């Protein structure tokens, strides 16, 4: 995640193993139950896309759901690209590039790039955009997996 | 176990089968296009006659929530 | 691992016992399952070659796989040496030596040497080169150990 | 138990035997060259007749994934 | 152990209880298995002789092995004294004394003395000398305790 | 399971039923106004005759502690 250091700057720090394991354990115990979404939300505080793929990729089991989510993440990403067209002409030397759906999904962007966008002024909340897609896709799952 | 060996039982819910499929698909490392081909093809083909019948009625263009709710009583 | 200190420099710090034990426990529980690879990747964040041999050497069980991996690590290392020939003439006093496959595998290099390469400017990512060999060799294993 | 005492059962999968071999090889401390000699030699020699037959057909130059997939049905 | 403080000096800090207990638990679970040696090596990072006797003395069980090790430690120590004779004439006021086998084994030296030798310039690696004796004696045990 | 399928048993305490209701209501995502409509309507409607009778006597304007204490002996 990207956290504030004592000095008063935003720097990246790694997520903790008993945080990781707590994510694992939630999924083990409460599967598709709604409490998973606030839980997720708390444990995703200050998290990167990269950390969010890590969390999704580290799941075991419920592979039908994991595939449905993936496909929702790509749909929501396809929709990001649709709604926000690429911008006019070449990229400025003085500036950094606008993200695509795949940069938001973490796929085409690097960590330093993910830190550029979030730490820069104005900052862009690529975590929160992926977060809604995850929560939206979580609703899809919850609604389906209701019996 | 190979992906071709993944098949739906005569009494096995589709759901339990679809889980097995994307677990084994999860251990296949092939190009995405090939894995798309496997998805639309092999899944239905090794599905049981009763659900297979059901899935033929959904037509093409169908998505996983609709397949999964379609073969629920079977 | 080599971590950033509060002062703003990169220094080595030792890996934690409940990190070690978490590595052990993953292997105990999920054996050759694919979730082992993202898991590995997270727990290998900022790790040295030396720490990576420590993790491989501390395995118990699955010795056929452990040997297959070793032999993959040496093949990938042999390939490093092939692709990157040694450089022209004697080593400069002002400079430090280029790595070989065995320095990447941690074998011929010392820790201070592993810290020289990574902390120096430009830095060389000898962790990430070994990491791909580990992940590649993990694919070999996963594919074989599929039933 | 000594490394010479490691042998494959008549019904034991090779796989379970190869695991036993590199565990015991893991408790041998000899030079690498000697341990290479042990690998190509002793492993096949104490392998069962049915797999032994199989391994003779792989010829030399063979690697562990190919040996391990070669004696799978045995 | 002797660790580096934030200020940038080497100071002694005590070893942790869940480190201690992790040492205990390894021995409980994996007895004479080879994984014990890398494990030992990691948990002995930056450790003193004094801490190494603490770890050996806190063992319960396997007393035949513990005696074989002791006797190996004394043999290796006797050998240290043999190979390195005492030096010419009286000890200088400006200098500190050379170690013997028993100072390496921690027996005749005090902690402050163990910190003098290691922190001083040049430093002498009395941990690493005892460490080899421990690892050597670990090989003896492993080889015997193979069945 | 659908919200319409939530009903009170003939021997089931109301309390255990009301818990089931706001759990299933917890998995409905509808506008608050619709969910208010569901609250005053469906809860009583699928309540058992003995408690249903009781709840009719509370009249309208009633709140959950009073409903929950009202159908306690039933």
């Amino acid at each position: 995640p990207i956290v504030q250091n004592l000095q008063g700057q935003m720097v990246h720090q790694a997520i903790s193993p008993r945080t990781l394991n707590a994510w694992v354990k939630v999924v083990e115990e409460k599967a598709f139950s709604p409490e998973v979404i606030p839980m997720f939300s708390a444990l995703s505080e200050g998290a990167t896309p990269q950390d969010l793929n890590t969390m999704l990729n580290t799941v075991g089991g419920h592979q039908a759901a994991m595939q449905m989510l993936k496909e929702t993440i790509n749909e929501e990403a396809a929709e990001w690209d649709r709604l926000h067209p690429v911008h006019a002409g070449p990229i400025a030397p003085g500036q950094m590039r606008e993200p695509r759906g795949s940069d938001i999904a973490g796929t085409t962007s690097t960590l330093q790039e993910q830190i550029g966008w979030m730490t820069h002024n104005p900052p862009i909340p690529v975590g929160e955009i992926y977060k809604r897609w995850i929560i939206l896709g979580l609703n899809k799952i919850v609604r389906m997996y209701s019996p | 176990t190979s992906i071709l060996d993944i098949r739906q039982g005569p009494k096995e819910p589709f759901r339990d089968y679809v889980d097995r499929f994307y677990k084994t698909l999860r251990a296949e490392q092939a190009s995405q296009e090939v894995k798309n081909w496997m998805t639309e093809t092999l899944l239905v083909q090794n599905a049981n006659p009763d659900c297979k019948t059901i899935l033929k009625a959904l037509g093409p263009g169908a998505t996983l929530e609709e397949m999964m709710t379609a073969c629920q009583g079977v």
